[PDB]
């Protein structure tokens, strides 16, 4: 399914048809990215359970060269990241960076304390490292020169934002999809019920609730105007 | 009015506490 | 059944006969499809059970050769895969890739992640795979160069779209079915009250909530109007 | 009790006598054929029961050869399988394949995924085996060659569509009963009370529901027209 | 109004928790 | 209104846990 | 999403949308940072999880060489202090000081009660250490004199002010970021609809109260005017 | 309005678990 | 309206049970 | 209305049952 | 209307019944 | 109207029945 | 109307008997 | 009407033995 | 009318007796 | 009205009290 037919499902059972109505679909794009990451985290984080493939979204990232710090020679040795801010992920599923083909190579995802003290053992100084830094791009540590050299790399994870990571979603074979609404969902159907009735439950009765009509310089709020 | 995003959570954290309570009285037994 | 059977049935259930209805019979299908899967999962994930052969459902696929990343020399070994995209299956029966005859032929399909870490037993070199990959194709690995060779097969699986598998279904004898409303809807007859009772309870209330009818840019919700 | 007395009893106990009325015998025959199987799951998949002789239909098949999968030497030997496509069978009760004569012989009726190996044992060379494949057919497996000169074989089961195993029902005596009413409904008596509640309980609140009645280019449900 | 997607979902999982409960006290004895 | 589609099968559910806690107390005893 | 998409949201659901309203969006800012802390706090307190990266923060400080109690010679070793006063944390996640580059260094984020008695140890004496002291600022000590040349730090945690964090946050490649309302707001998405539930349930009814609107020299509001 | 072939059945089943549950706790003792 | 001829039975069968719960406590002690 | 020649047993039957209940558990002890 | 020449004897005997539990768990213990 | 003459009564028997009951589990221990 | 001289020493009487209750299940272990 | 200098009393001792029935299952174990 | 200032207090201490019982069954076991 | 600041923390406190019994039962037996 895609982010229309989830979006216009919510307004026909809310009856939002008109385009003079107070609650746009981008209230509902909102009420709907979040409500998703609440129900994913409700279902998969109480006890290890097994997570569908329609939960999962997969981001292409361009990775660039960067100083650990600055140009200066002792501020350690440097570190490619993605050249734009990565989504951060939920800790319910199964992440995955793989160089473009999932069933090949390996760059492990891990956390950012881990990745502080990572490579020391003298067999995984080959092993290319993983995590979102606090400035919100996603690092790429070892201790193997050869990393440097890599360009692209494919990350899959149940992200918790659906928005940012469908903007940063792969070009497919015809070409991108321009549209956020003709993306796909990431959210498998058994979730998509709830979803809708939590999205329809939060905004019924906003939807009956009066305004403050008369531009009286006043507020008409407690009239009931 | 309706909301239940409060309500939904802890509805489900009451029956995860029950998940837990009907799980921890699993015995493997032992003397055959 | 039909899907024609049980739309029908839900609209005449709520008496959305006229055509001039604000819920027409594509929000029918879109209910009973999410609600299907809905159903499936909650009967059968608690514990481990019979799935009967109404729930399930298969595909016909198409099989071409592609380089795992691009055509380069040291890219590693080509993988097979289904000409167009395969609908997600759900973890809770018996998913099977045969080669047009049920009875015979062994191609497993497995979890993506497994499929990294495939074949280096000895005895397991000659066995076929599949997995659904993140770009959304079905892809096939092996160790026998033989499988390169194949080049259609069949899928039996819960599917989690009933519709999206519904149009990639195999040819019958008669030939296509062209509309959806005259294939089969894939769900055991014992879950079919439950399944109408949730999507007339969806659409019950809604069927008679009020309309912003007055052309006057204005929101008449809060008014009843 | 035949289709025609359950029909009617519905309908009585609805009151739905004229000619001009919303809810046809056809809503009740639909209604009566889920629910059988809704009843007959709900009572006899909990834990192991006598399932008495009311539930049970037969239908006669007529077998024809088919290769596996085309007409290659190499693509496996052959099956026979039911000219028409067969309905499926409900796991409660106890499914046999008979050569026209219940007291004789043995055809054995197994799961989808069993029947891929069966008689290595070479003793179990010479048992014919049964399932309904994926296609919707009865498939004949077997290592004995005798097996593809059989040309008739009736199926006694608990079957998931009353309607499509009546409609498959052997003929009689006197002949063939055309019309699906004068054919006797697959149900014993201690289910047929409630059976008849759920559905008069199923269409009691839709027969008094309002309609879109007033013909405007409007939907007038919302009003209680 | 009314929607039971997440009522029958929370009875379904009531009624799993009361089932695990139930086989949970099983037990196959000795001692004869 | 009235549909008995869903209450029917938790009521069913709900006297089936019942049916396995009442016989999981079944016990043929020893040392006579 | 950033604090105007949750702010606005609030707004939205309330419809505090004429100028002349009662409450602005500061108090919608106020109540999200408090019920933010108060929700972190009510998850995160009771045992100990994962906290995800989206409700930690970081900030930019600079540090000053300071006298323990004032320039005398036998008042104790100096002290390196922030410049500016630091934000208090949650302890509830992973407080961290680190020079600029999160995956290298370890300078020690402690309470402010064990920083006394710290260091003695003779493999401790080249750490440097930090804690909030009670004029607000955060202080720096070690027993390793290189100390004192360190110029800036940067600060990640679940801090207790939104807002104060987010003033204090660290430049971007970009650059500064002038308004509140275009900073990406410190809470996971599995939270943000509890926090707009608890925020909206506390300004809903306030939101129709009565108001002393009389301009009488008297009090208005025993008479619900 | 009425109908007693659904509740009949579901309180005879009550009726059957909570005999079952009385009859399983019956023992004929040992050791006089 | 009016009718015990279900209920009467059924009041009848809860007591049988309660009955059947209160004897199968009784024992017979031993060890004197 | 009124009639209590079901309500009378029904009630004197209850208390019978919890009577019987109540002596069961009653015990002469040992080793002292 | 008003009469309880039924219910005091009830109650007496329900009063009795709890009299009799809880003076069916007094003893005298051993081994000091 | 009012008269609490079996009213007292009844729960002042009520609240004995409940001091029996709990001066009955009171026990002076050994094994030291 | 109001009195509280006949429920105030019931409630007393009440709290009376739990906190008999409450301090009899006090025990001084041994066996260390 | 209102005043809550025995209503007040009544709850502190009501939690007060209930503080005392859950102190008083405390034990510090043995047994190693 | 409307104050929390007693009722608080009282919740507060009814889930503290709850935690401090809830806390009370905890045990590190010995004998493996 | 509405404001659940504290209704919110009283339902938490209470399913975490429901949670540490729960978890406070699970064993990992021996003797096999």
């Amino acid at each position: 399914m895609t982010y229309n037919e989830l979006i216009y499902m919510v307004l026909d059972e809310l009856k939002l048809s008109s385009d003079d109505s107070y609650y746009t679909p981008d209230h509902v794009i909102f009420l709907l990215v979040k409500y998703r990451s609440f129900l994913l985290k409700q279902r998969y984080s109480d006890i290890k359970k097994q997570i569908p493939d329609s939960d999962y979204q997969s981001i292409c990232l361009d990775l660039i060269e960067v100083p650990a710090i600055s140009g200066e020679p002792c501020e350690g040795s440097s570190y490619l990241r993605s050249k734009n801010k990565v989504p951060t992920t939920m800790m319910i599923g199964n992440p995955r960076v793989y160089p473009m083909d999932f069933y090949q190579g390996e760059i492990t995802y891990i956390s950012r304390d881990r990745m502080r003290y990572v490579g020391y053992n003298k067999f995984l100084r080959n092993i290319i490292y993983c995590s979102k830094a606090p400035d919100g791009y996603l690092y790429f540590k070892s201790w193997n020169p050869q990393f440097l050299h890599l360009e692209k790399v494919s990350f899959n994870a149940i992200f918790e934002d659906a928005k940012e990571a469908s903007e940063m979603a792969c070009p497919e074979e015809n070409g991108t999809i321009c549209k956020l609404e003709d993306k796909e969902f990431p959210i498998e159907d058994a979730l998509v019920p709830p979803l809708i009735e939590l999205v329809v439950k939060e905004l019924r009765g906003p939807e009956y609730s009066p305004k403050d009509e008369d531009n009286n310089a006043k507020d008409d709020l407690p009239d009931a105007r | 009015f309706g909301s239940g995003a409060i309500g939904y959570e802890f509805d489900n954290r009451y029956l995860n506490n029950q998940e837990m309570s009907a799980v921890a009285k699993q015995r493997l037994t032992s003397l055959p």
